[PDB]
C-alpha cells in the first residue's frame, strides 16, 4: 500500500538470485 | 586531525604544511616500496623452474637481478638461486627497520619540524634550504649511478647478452668515457632505424654513460649546496610552493614514455634471454628460421634488398630489419645479411635460440591467454600510468599556479 | 468519486511519481527486466542458436544472453498460451520466446516511458524537450528490435539481449550488409560523435568562463532546474571561441537546441538506415567502382579491401551463426588472403 | 634534393627559434 | 634445524602490533604506555634484539 | 557511372541554396 | 525501521534451487553431462514451428 | 624458495599485503568520522 | 586449510590497521 | 623598433582569430598537412602499403570517390624510418612509397599539438581557467595513439589509420581481426563514454532549452529561467568528464593494443563431459574474426 | 566532371568557412 513494495518488488528476487549465482560457482 | 578543509579525497593534502608528519609518510613509502620488491622476488622465486627460461613462467623482478651477473652463466643457464634469495630478503628485511619510522616520524613523532634547526627543517618559499635537499639527494643520485659503475668493474657483474659464445657474464675492464660517443646518442633521431637513446648496442656505452652520470650528478648536486637560485627562476622560470610535486609529475611520466620504449626496442640493457624476444627479434628470428628450414629440405625467396640497398628478410619482417641481435651479429654481412654465410657459419646454438624465439612472440590478453610476454607488460603498464602522470601532472600544476 | 479521487492519488506527491503512464510503464519495465536477468541467470539458447549463454552453464557477465528465436519460429509471437509453447513454460523458454517477452515490454516500457516525462512536464508545466529527445531512442529500438528482423526472415536475425551478442550483431551487419558504407549510417556516428564532442566542449567552457572563481564568490541561491545555467558568461566565452575557432554561440537558447538537436537528428538517420537495411537495401558497392575491378585486375583501393574482409566476415561466421541453414563449406572454397 | 632539404632546415629552425624567442624574451610592453 | 625462526616469527607477529598500539596508538597520545612504562629502556628497545635475532640466521643459512 | 547523377548532385546542391538565398535577399530588403 | 524477519532462508532458497537440480527442470536447461547424446554429434536444432514443442520432447528421450 | 617449504604458502600470498594498505586505509578513515 | 598450524588467521593486517581503526575512536 | 610591432600584433586578443605564440608553430604546420592532403587526397600516385609490387590506389584521379578515396600510409619497406622528400631517390619513389602520409600526419600531430597550446594560451590571456586544454587533450590523445602509438607497437607507419572513410573502416576491421578490440574493455568504456555523453548532450539539452524563457544582452546579461522543478553546482563538470576520460581510456587502450596487449578471447569457455566444446558468444566472435584474419593474409 | 563535383562542393565548403568566419552577422 506503500513504497515498500520497492523492496518486495525488487530485493527479494534479487536475494535470491544472489544466492542461485553463489551457488553456481560450486558446481563442477 | 582533520581540522578544516580536503573533504575526505584530499586527506594527504592535510600534509601540506605539516613538515614532519608528511616525512614519514614518505619514509613508509619507500618501506612500501622495498616490501613490493622483495615479496615479488620471493614470490618469483617460489614459482621458478631454472631449467625453463624466466619469459615462460611471467617473471619481471628476477630478469632484473639476473641482468646484473647474480647467478647466471653462459646464455642465462642458472647457477645459483641464492643470489636472488638474498637480494629478496634484504630487501624485506630492509623494508621493515625502513617501516619502522614510517609509522615514528608519522605518528609518533613530531608534527613539525620548524621548531628544529638550519637543517631538518624546510618552508616551500626559503629557496636556501630546498636547492639543499635538492642537491643533498643528487649526491645520492650519482651515489647510485655510480654503484653501478662497481658493479661493472670491480664487482664481477653486468651479464652482457653481446659476449662472443652464447653470452656470458662479463667484467667490464675498460668503460667509454669518451665524450663524443657518449652524448652522441642524446643527439639521434628518434625514429626508425637509430634509436634515440634506446640504440644502446654496446655494454661499455652502458658504463661510461654512468660514468657521465656519475660525475655530473655529484658534480652538480655539490652545485646546488653552495649556491642560490639565480636571475633565470622568476622571468621565464616561475616559482611555487606545492608544484614541486607536479614538477616531478610531469618529468617521471617522460621516464615512463621513454622506459616503455627501452623496453620494447633495446636489447643489451634488457637481454633477451631473460626478458624474452622483443618485437623485431620473435619475427626475425622466424623469418631466419623459414631459411634454414627450407635450405635442408625442398637474391632468393626470402632475402631481398632494403631501401638503401641492403641484404634483408623479405615477406613481412621488412619493417624489422633494423634489428641487431647475437644470434644474428655472426650471420650478417658486409652489405646486410648475406646468404652464403647462412651456409658458411652456422652454428647449434644459434639455431635453438632463433627456434625458440620463434614459438615466443609477444602476443596475448589481460587473462594471460595466447603466453604473453614479461616485454609486453612492462611497455603497457608503464606506458599507462605514464599517461596518467601526464594527467596528474595537468592537475597538480593547473591547481598550484593559480596561487 | 470514481475518477478525479484515482487521478489525485497518481499525480500526488511521493518518493517516485506514478501517473497514469506508471501503470503502462512499471509494470512493462519490470517484467522486461526481470525476464533479462532470469534469461541470462538460468535460460539456455541451446535448443535455438546451439549455444550456452547463461550464468548456469558457466558463462560471465559478457557471454550471458536471452537469445533469439529459431528460425523456424519466423515472426511468431510466441505467447505463453500460444500454439508452440501450450502453457509450458519449459518449453517457453527453451523455444526463445523469452526473447519475445522482453522485446514487447521493451516496447510498451518505452512507450510508458516516454507518456511518463509528457506527464511530469504536464505538470511541472514545462514544454516536453525531453519526450521529443526520447523519440530517438524509441526509433532505434523500433527499427532494430522491431522492424529489422520484421523485414528479414524470422526473429533469429536480432539482437539477442547480450554483450557479445551485440558484438556478434555488430560484425553481422559489418560482414553480410556492409554497413559502415551505409550514408545513413554515417550521419549517425556523426551524431553520436559531434554530440559527446558538444558534450565536452560545454561542459569545459561553462566550467571555466565561471561568474565566481573563487575570490569574492558569493554562493547564490541555486535551482536544480536551470541545470546551473546562471553561473557562467556567455560573453567571455563568445570572445574565447570566435578568436580560438572562430565561430561561437552568442544564444544559451540557440545552443541547447543544437544539444538537443545533434545526436536526436544522428540517431534518426540511422533508424531510417536499419529501416532500408531490414529490407536488404543496403549500400553494399559502388557499381562503377565494380566494373574499373573487373576491367583490370590490378586495381585495388581500400573499398575493395573492405570487400573481400566482408567476404571473410560472411563465409567463416555463416555456419556457425546460422545453424539452421546446415552450411558445409569445405575449406577449399573458404576465402583466404593468400589464394 | 639538397636545395630543398636546406630551405625546409631554414624554415623549421626559423620558427622554432622565432617561438622560443618570443616565448620569453617580450612579455610586457 | 634452524627451528629457532619457526619460534622467532612469532615475535615479529607480536611486534607489528605493540608498534601499532602499545605507544603510539593512533595520534599524540600517551595513554600510559610512553610516559614511563615499556617503550624508551624497558620493553620495546627490542626491536634492536629482533633484528638481532632475525640477522643471527646469517650463518645459520651460510 | 551516372550521367543523370550528376544532375541528382546538381539539383540537390541548387534548388535548397535558392530557397535559402532567395529568403536572404528578400528579408534584407524589408526583414 | 530495522527489518531482520527472513533475509538468509532467501538465500537458502537460491541455493536448495540449484544444487538440487530444480533450475534445470523449471528453466529447461540442460545438464553439463546432457548436452549431446550418447552417439551423435548433433546440435537440436528446432526444425519446425507447431511441432516444436513435439521436438523437443522428442530429442529429450534420448538423453 | 629454498629449505623454507614450511613458510611457502606465506610467500604465495605475501605481495598482495601493500597494495591492501589501500584497503586498510578505507577502514581505517571508516569510524573516525570519514 | 593448507596447514594445521602454519595456516592461521592470516587477516593480521585487517585486525591491526583495525585497531588504529576502532581504538582511535575509541580514543578521544 | 619593428619587432615590437610584430610582438604587439601576435599577443593582441583584439584579433579576428588568436594567433597566439603557439599560433606561430600553429599556422604553417596545419597548412602544409592540409594542402599536402587535398593535393594527395585529389591527385597521387598508387602506393604499396605492402613490400611487393600491388600498389593500393587511394587518390580521386585514380578512379575513386569521396567515400573510397584515402591518403595511404607508407610502405612496409619503410617501417618506422622518417622519410620526407629529400631521403628519396625521386619525386616518384617517394610519392610510391606513401612519403605524403607521413608528412601529412606529422604536420598534423605537430599542429594540433599546437592548437591546444594555442587554447591554453589564450585561455591565459583572457584571464580563464585551463580546462578547455584538458578536454581538448582526449581527441588530441586519440589521434595520437592512432597515428603514432600504434605504428610505433606495431613496428611500421603502414599500420596507422589511413586518411580516408573506407580507409578508416579497413583499420577498425583489420584491428578487431589482429586484436578482438570489442571485448578489450578499455574500449567499451569507450563505448560508454560517448554514447553517455551523447546521451547527456540532448538530455542537458532538452532539459535546459524546456526550462529558459528569455535572455536579453543589452549590447549586464540578463536571463530568466523558468525554475521549480517536481519531487553543489556540478553538472558541467560531469558533463565534461564523462565524456573526456571515456575517449582517454580507448586512446590508452589502443595504446596497450600496440604492444599486444590485446582483449579478451573466451575461447572455449564451456565443455561437454564427453570431450566435446559447446560454444558460446564469444566463439561466434573468435570465429569472424578468424573470417577477417586470413583474408589479411 | 565526377572528380570536379567533388572538388567543387569542398571549395565551395572553404568559401563558405571563410564568409562565416569573417562576414559574420554583427549582435
Ligand atoms: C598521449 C600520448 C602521447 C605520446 C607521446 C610520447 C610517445 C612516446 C615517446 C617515446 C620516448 C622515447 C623515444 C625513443 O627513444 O624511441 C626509440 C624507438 C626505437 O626505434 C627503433 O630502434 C631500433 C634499434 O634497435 C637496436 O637498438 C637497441 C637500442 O639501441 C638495441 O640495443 C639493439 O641494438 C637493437 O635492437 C632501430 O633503431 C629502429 O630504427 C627503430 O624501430 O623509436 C620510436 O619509438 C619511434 C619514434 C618515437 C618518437 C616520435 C616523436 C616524439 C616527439
Ligand atoms: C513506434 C511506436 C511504438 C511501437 C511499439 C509497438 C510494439 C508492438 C508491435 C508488435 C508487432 C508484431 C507484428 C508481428 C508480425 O508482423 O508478423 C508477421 C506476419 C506474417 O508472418 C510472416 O509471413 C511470411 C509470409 O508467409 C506467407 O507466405 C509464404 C510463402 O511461401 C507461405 O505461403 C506462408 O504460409 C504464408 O503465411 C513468412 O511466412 C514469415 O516466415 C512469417 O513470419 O504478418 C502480420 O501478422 C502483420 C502484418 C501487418 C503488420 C505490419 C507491421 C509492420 C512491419
Ligand atoms: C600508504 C600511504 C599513506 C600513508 C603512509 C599515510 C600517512 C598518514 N596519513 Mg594519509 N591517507 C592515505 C595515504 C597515506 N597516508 C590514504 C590512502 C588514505 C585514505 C583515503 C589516507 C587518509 C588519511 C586522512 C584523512 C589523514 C591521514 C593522515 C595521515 C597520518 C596519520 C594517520 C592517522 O590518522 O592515524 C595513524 C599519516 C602520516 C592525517 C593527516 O593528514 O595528518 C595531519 C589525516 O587527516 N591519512
Ligand atoms: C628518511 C627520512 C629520515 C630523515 C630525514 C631522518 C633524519 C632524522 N632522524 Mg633518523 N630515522 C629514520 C629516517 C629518517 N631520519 C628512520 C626510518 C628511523 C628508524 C630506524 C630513524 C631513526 C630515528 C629516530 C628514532 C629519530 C630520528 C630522528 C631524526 C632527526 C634527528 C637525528 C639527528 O640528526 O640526531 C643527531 C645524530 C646524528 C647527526 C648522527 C632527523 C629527522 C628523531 C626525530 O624524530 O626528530 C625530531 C628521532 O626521534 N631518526
Ligand atoms: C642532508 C642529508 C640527507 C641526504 C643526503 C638525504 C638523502 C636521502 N634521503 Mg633523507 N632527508 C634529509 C636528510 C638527508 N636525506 C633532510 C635534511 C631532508 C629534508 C627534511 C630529507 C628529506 C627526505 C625525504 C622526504 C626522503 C628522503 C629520502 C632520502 C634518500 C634519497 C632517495 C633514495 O632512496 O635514493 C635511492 C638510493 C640510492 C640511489 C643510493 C643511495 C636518501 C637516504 C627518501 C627515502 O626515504 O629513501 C628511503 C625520502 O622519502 N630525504
Ligand atoms: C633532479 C635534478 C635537478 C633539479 C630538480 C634541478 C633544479 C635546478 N637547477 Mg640544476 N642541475 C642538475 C640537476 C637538477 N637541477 C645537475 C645534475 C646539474 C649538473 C649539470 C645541474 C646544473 C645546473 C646549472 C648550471 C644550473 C642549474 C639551475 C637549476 C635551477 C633552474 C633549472 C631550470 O630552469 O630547468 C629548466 C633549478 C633549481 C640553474 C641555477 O639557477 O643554478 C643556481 C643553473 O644555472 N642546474
Ligand atoms: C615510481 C614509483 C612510484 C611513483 C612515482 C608513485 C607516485 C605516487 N604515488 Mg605511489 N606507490 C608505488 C610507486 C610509486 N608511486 C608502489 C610501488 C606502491 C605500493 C603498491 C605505491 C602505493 C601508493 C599508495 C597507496 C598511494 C600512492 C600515491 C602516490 C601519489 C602521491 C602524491 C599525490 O598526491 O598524487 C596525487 C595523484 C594524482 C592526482 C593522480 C595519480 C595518477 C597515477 C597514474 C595513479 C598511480 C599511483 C601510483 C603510481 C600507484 C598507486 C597504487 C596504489 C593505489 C596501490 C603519486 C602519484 C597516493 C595517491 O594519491 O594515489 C593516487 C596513494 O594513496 N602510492
Ligand atoms: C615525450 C618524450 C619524447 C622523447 C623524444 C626524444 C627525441 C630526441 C632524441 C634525439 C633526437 C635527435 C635530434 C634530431 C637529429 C636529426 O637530424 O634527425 C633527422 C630528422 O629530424 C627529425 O627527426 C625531426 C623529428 C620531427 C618529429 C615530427 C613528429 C612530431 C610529432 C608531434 C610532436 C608533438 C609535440 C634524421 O637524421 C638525418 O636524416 C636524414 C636527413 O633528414 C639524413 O640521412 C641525415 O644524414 C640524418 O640521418
Ligand atoms: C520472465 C517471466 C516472469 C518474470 C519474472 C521476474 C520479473 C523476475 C524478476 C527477477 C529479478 C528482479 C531478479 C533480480 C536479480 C538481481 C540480480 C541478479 C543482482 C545481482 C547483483 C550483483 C551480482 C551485484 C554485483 C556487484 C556490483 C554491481 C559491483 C560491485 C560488486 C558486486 C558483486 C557487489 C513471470 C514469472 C512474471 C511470468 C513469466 C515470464
Ligand atoms: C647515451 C647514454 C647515456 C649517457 C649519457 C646520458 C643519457 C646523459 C643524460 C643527459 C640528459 C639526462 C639530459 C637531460 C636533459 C633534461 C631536460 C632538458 C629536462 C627538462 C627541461 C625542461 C623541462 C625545460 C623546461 C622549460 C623550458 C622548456 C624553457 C623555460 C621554461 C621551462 C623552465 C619550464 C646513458 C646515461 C643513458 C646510458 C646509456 C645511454
Ligand atoms: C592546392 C590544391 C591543388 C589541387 C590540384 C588539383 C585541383 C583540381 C583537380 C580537378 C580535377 C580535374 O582532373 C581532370 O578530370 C578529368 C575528368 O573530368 C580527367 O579525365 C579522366 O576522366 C575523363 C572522363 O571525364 C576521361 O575522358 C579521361 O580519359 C580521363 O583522363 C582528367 O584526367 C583530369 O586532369
Ligand atoms: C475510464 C474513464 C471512465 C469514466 S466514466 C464516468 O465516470 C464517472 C465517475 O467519475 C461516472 O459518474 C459517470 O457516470 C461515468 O460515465
Ligand atoms: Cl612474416
Amino acid at each position: 500500500t506503500v513504497r515498500w513494495v520497492a523492496v518486495h518488488t525488487l530485493a527479494v528476487p534479487t536475494i535470491f538470485f544472489l544466492g542461485a549465482i553463489a551457488a553456481m560457482q560450486f558446481i563442477q | 586531525q582533520e581540522s578544516s578543509g580536503f573533504a575526505w579525497w584530499a586527506g594527504n593534502a592535510r600534509l601540506i604544511n605539516l613538515s614532519g608528519k608528511l616525512l614519514g609518510a614518505h619514509v613508509a613509502h619507500a618501506g612500501l616500496i622495498v616490501f613490493w620488491a622483495g615479496a615479488m622476488t620471493l614470490f618469483e622465486l617460489a614459482h621458478f623452474i631454472p631449467e625453463k627460461p624466466m619469459y615462460e613462467q611471467g617473471l619481471i623482478l628476477i630478469p632484473h637481478i639476473a641482468t646484473l651477473g647474480w647467478g647466471v652463466g653462459p646464455g642465462g643457464e642458472v647457477v645459483d638461486t641464492f643470489p636472488f634469495f638474498v637480494v629478496g630478503v634484504v630487501h624485506l628485511i630492509s623494508s621493515a627497520v625502513l617501516g619502522f619510522g614510517g609509522v615514528y616520524h608519522a605518528i609518533r613523532g613530531p608534527e613539525t619540524l620548524e621548531e628544529y634547526s638550519s637543517f631538518f627543517g624546510y618552508d616551500w618559499k626559503d629557496k636556501n634550504k630546498m636547492t639543499t635537499i635538492l642537491g643533498f639527494h643528487l649526491i645520492v643520485l650519482g651515489i647510485g649511478a655510480l654503484l653501478l659503475v662497481a658493479k661493472a668493474m670491480f664487482f664481477g657483474g653486468l651479464y652482457d647478452t653481446w659476449a662472443p659464445g652464447g653470452g656470458d657474464v662479463r667484467v667490464i675492464t675498460n668503460p667509454t668515457l669518451d665524450p663524443r660517443v657518449i652524448f652522441g646518442y642524446l643527439l639521434k633521431s628518434p625514429f626508425g632505424g637509430e634509436g634515440w637513446i634506446v640504440s644502446v648496442n654496446n655494454l661499455e656505452d652502458v658504463v661510461g654513460g654512468h660514468i657521465w652520470i656519475g660525475l655530473i650528478c655529484i658534480a652538480g648536486g655539490i652545485w646546488h649546496i653552495l649556491t642560490t637560485p639565480f636571475g633565470w627562476a622568476r622571468r621565464a622560470f616561475i616559482w611555487s610552493g606545492e608544484a614541486y610535486l607536479s614538477y616531478s609529475l610531469g618529468a617521471l611520466s617522460m621516464m615512463g614514455f621513454i622506459a616503455t620504449c627501452f623496453v620494447w626496442f633495446n636489447n643489451t640493457v634488457y637481454p633477451s634471454e631473460f626478458y624474452g624476444p622483443t618485437g623485431p627479434e620473435a619475427s626475425q628470428a622466424q623469418a631466419m628460421t623459414f631459411l634454414i628450414r627450407d635450405q635442408k629440405l625442398g637474391l632468393g625467396k626470402y632475402l631481398m634488398r632494403s631501401p638503401t640497398g641492403e641484404i634483408i628478410f623479405g615477406g613481412e619482417t621488412m619493417r624489422f630489419w633494423d634489428f641487431r641481435g647475437p644470434w644474428l651479429e655472426p650471420l650478417r654481412g658486409p652489405n646486410g645479411l648475406d646468404l652464403n654465410k647462412i651456409k658458411n657459419d652456422i652454428q647449434p646454438w644459434q639455431e635453438r635460440r632463433a627456434a625458440e624465439y620463434m614459438t615466443h612472440a609477444p602476443l596475448g590478453s589481460l587473462n594471460s591467454v595466447g603466453f604473453v610476454s614479461p616485454r609486453s607488460w612492462l611497455a603497457t603498464s608503464h606506458f599507462v600510468l605514464a599517461f596518467f602522470f601526464l594527467v596528474g601532472h595537468l592537475w597538480h600544476a593547473g591547481r598550484a599556479r593559480a596561487a | 468519486g470514481w475518477f478525479d479521487i484515482l487521478d489525485d492519488w497518481l499525480k500526488r506527491d511521493r518518493f517516485v511519481f506514478v501517473g497514469w503512464s506508471g501503470i503502462l510503464l512499471f509494470p512493462c519495465a519490470y517484467l522486461a527486466l526481470g525476464g533479462w536477468l532470469t534469461g541470462t541467470t538460468f535460460v539456455t539458447s541451446w535448443y535455438t542458436h546451439g549455444l550456452a549463454s547463461s550464468y548456469l552453464e558457466g558463462c560471465n557477465f559478457l557471454t550471458v544472453a536471452v537469445s533469439t528465436p529459431a528460425n523456424s519460429m519466423g515472426h511468431s509471437l510466441l505467447l505463453l498460451w500460444g500454439p508452440e509453447a501450450q502453457g509450458d513454460f519449459t518449453r517457453w523458454c527453451q523455444l526463445g520466446g523469452l526473447w519475445t517477452f522482453i522485446a514487447l515490454h521493451g516496447a510498451f516500457g518505452l512507450i510508458g516511458f516516454m507518456l511518463r516525462q509528457f506527464e511530469i512536464a504536464r505538470l511541472v508545466g514545462v514544454r516536453p524537450y525531453n519526450a521529443i529527445a526520447f523519440s530517438a531512442p524509441i526509433a532505434v529500438f523500433v527499427s532494430v528490435f522491431l522492424i529489422y528482423p520484421l523485414g528479414q526472415s524470422s526473429w533469429f536475425f536480432a539482437p539477442s539481449f547480450g554483450v557479445a551478442a551485440i558484438f556478434r550483431f555488430l560484425l553481422f551487419f559489418q560482414g553480410f550488409h556492409n554497413w559502415t558504407l551505409n550514408p545513413f549510417h554515417m550521419m549517425g556516428v556523426a551524431g553520436v560523435l559531434g554530440g559527446a564532442l558538444l558534450c565536452a566542449i560545454h561542459g569545459a567552457t561553462v566550467e571555466n568562463t565561471l561568474f565566481q572563481d573563487g575570490e569574492g564568490a558569493s554562493t547564490f541561491r541555486a535551482f536544480n532546474p536551470t541545470q546551473a545555467e546562471e553561473t557562467y558568461s556567455m560573453v567571455t566565452a563568445n570572445r574565447f571561441w570566435s578568436q580560438i575557432f572562430g565561430i561561437a554561440f552568442s544564444n544559451k537558447r540557440w545552443l541547447h537546441f543544437f544539444m538537443l538537436f545533434v545526436p536526436v537528428t544522428g540517431l534518426w538517420m540511422s533508424a531510417i538506415g536499419v529501416v532500408g537495411l531490414a529490407l536488404n537495401l543496403r549500400s553494399y558497392d559502388f557499381i562503377s567502382q565494380e566494373i574499373r575491378a573487373a576491367e583490370d585486375p590490378e586495381f585495388e583501393t581500400f573499398y575493395t579491401k573492405n570487400l573481400l574482409l566482408n567476404e571473410g566476415i560472411r563465409a567463416w561466421m555463416a555456419p556457425q551463426d546460422q545453424p539452421h541453414e546446415n552450411f558445409v563449406f569445405p575449406e577449399e572454397v573458404l576465402p583466404r588472403g593468400n589464394a | 634534393m639538397e636545395t630543398l632539404k636546406i630551405t625546409v632546415y631554414i624554415v623549421v629552425t626559423f620558427f622554432v627559434l622565432l617561438f622560443v624567442f618570443g616565448f620569453l624574451s617580450g612579455d610586457p610592453a | 634445524m634452524t627451528i629457532l625462526f619457526q619460534l622467532a616469527l612469532a615475535a615479529l607477529v607480536i611486534l607489528s602490533f605493540v608498534m601499532v598500539i602499545g605507544v603510539p596508538v593512533a595520534y599524540a597520545s600517551p595513554q600510559d604506555w610512553d610516559r614511563s612504562k615499556q617503550l624508551i629502556f624497558l620493553g620495546s628497545g627490542l626491536w634492536i634484539a629482533l633484528v638481532l635475532v632475525v640477522g643471527v640466521l646469517n650463518f645459520f643459512v651460510v | 557511372v551516372n550521367q543523370l547523377g550528376f544532375i541528382a548532385t546538381a539539383l540537390f546542391v541548387l534548388v535548397p541554396s535558392v530557397f535559402l538565398i532567395i529568403l536572404y535577399v528578400q528579408t534584407e530588403s524589408q526583414q | 525501521v530495522i527489518h531482520s524477519i527472513t533475509i538468509p532462508a532467501l538465500f537458502i532458497a537460491g541455493w536448495l534451487f540449484v544444487s538440487t537440480g530444480l533450475a534445470y527442470d523449471v528453466f529447461g536447461t540442460p545438464r553439463p553431462d546432457s548436452y549431446y547424446a550418447q552417439e551423435q554429434r548433433s546440435i537440436p536444432l528446432v526444425t519446425d514451428r507447431f511441432e516444436a514443442k513435439q521436438q523437443v520432447e522428442t530429442f529429450l528421450e534420448q538423453l | 624458495p629454498e629449505a623454507y617449504a614450511i613458510f611457502d604458502p606465506l610467500v604465495d600470498v605475501l605481495p598482495v599485503i601493500p597494495v591492501l594498505f589501500l584497503a586498510l586505509a578505507f577502514v581505517w578513515q571508516a569510524a573516525v568520522g570519514f | 586449510e593448507v596447514i594445521a598450524q602454519l595456516t592461521m588467521i592470516a587477516m593480521i593486517g585487517i585486525a591491526g590497521p583495525m585497531i588504529i581503526f576502532l581504538l582511535a575512536v575509541r580514543r578521544g | 623598433n619593428l619587432w615590437e610591432r610584430f610582438c604587439n600584433w601576435v599577443t593582441s586578443t583584439d584579433n579576428r582569430l588568436y594567433v597566439g605564440w603557439f599560433g606561430v608553430i600553429m599556422i604553417p604546420t596545419l597548412l602544409a598537412a592540409t594542402i599536402c592532403f587535398v593535393i594527395a587526397f585529389i591527385a597521387a600516385p598508387p602506393v604499396d602499403i605492402d613490400g611487393i609490387r600491388e600498389p593500393v590506389s587511394g587518390s580521386l584521379l585514380y578512379g575513386n570517390n569521396i567515400i573510397t578515396g584515402a591518403v595511404v600510409p607508407s610502405s612496409n619497406a619503410i617501417g618506422l624510418h622518417f622519410y620526407p622528400i629529400w631521403e628519396a631517390a625521386s619525386l616518384d619513389e617517394w610519392l610510391y612509397n606513401g612519403g605524403p602520409y607521413q608528412l601529412i600526419i606529422f604536420h598534423f600531430l605537430l599542429g594540433a599539438s599546437c592548437y591546444m597550446g594555442r587554447q591554453w594560451e589564450l585561455s591565459y590571456r583572457l584571464g580563464m581557467r585551463p580546462w578547455i586544454c584538458v578536454a581538448y587533450s582526449a581527441p588530441l590523445a586519440s589521434a595520437f595513439a592512432v597515428f603514432l602509438i600504434y605504428p610505433i607497437g606495431q613496428g611500421s607507419f603502414s599500420d596507422g589509420m589511413p586518411l580516408g572513410i573506407s580507409g578508416t573502416f579497413n583499420f577498425m576491421i583489420v584491428f578487431q581481426a589482429e586484436h578482438n578490440i570489442l571485448m578489450h574493455p578499455f574500449h567499451q568504456l569507450g563505448v560508454a563514454g560517448v554514447f553517455g555523453g551523447a546521451l547527456f548532450c540532448a538530455m542537458h539539452g532538452s532539459l535546459v532549452t524546456s526550462s529558459l524563457i528569455r535572455e536579453t544582452t543589452e549590447t549586464n546579461i540578463v536571463a530568466a529561467h523558468g525554475y521549480f522543478g517536481r519531487l553543489s553546482r556540478s553538472l558541467h563538470f560531469f558533463l565534461a568528464a564523462w565524456r573526456v576520460v571515456g575517449v582517454w581510456f580507448a586512446a590508452l587502450g589502443i595504446s596497450t593494443m600496440a604492444f599486444n596487449l590485446n582483449g579478451f578471447n573466451f575461447n572455449h569457455s564451456v565443455i561437454d563431459a564427453k570431450g566435446n566444446v559447446i560454444n558460446t558468444w564469444a566463439d561466434i566472435i573468435n570465429r569472424a574474426n578468424l573470417g577477417m584474419e586470413v583474408m589479411h593474409e | 566532371m565526377e572528380t570536379i563535383t567533388y572538388v567543387f562542393i569542398f571549395a565551395c565548403i572553404i568559401a563558405l568557412f571563410f564568409f562565416a568566419i569573417f562576414f559574420r552577422e554583427p549582435p
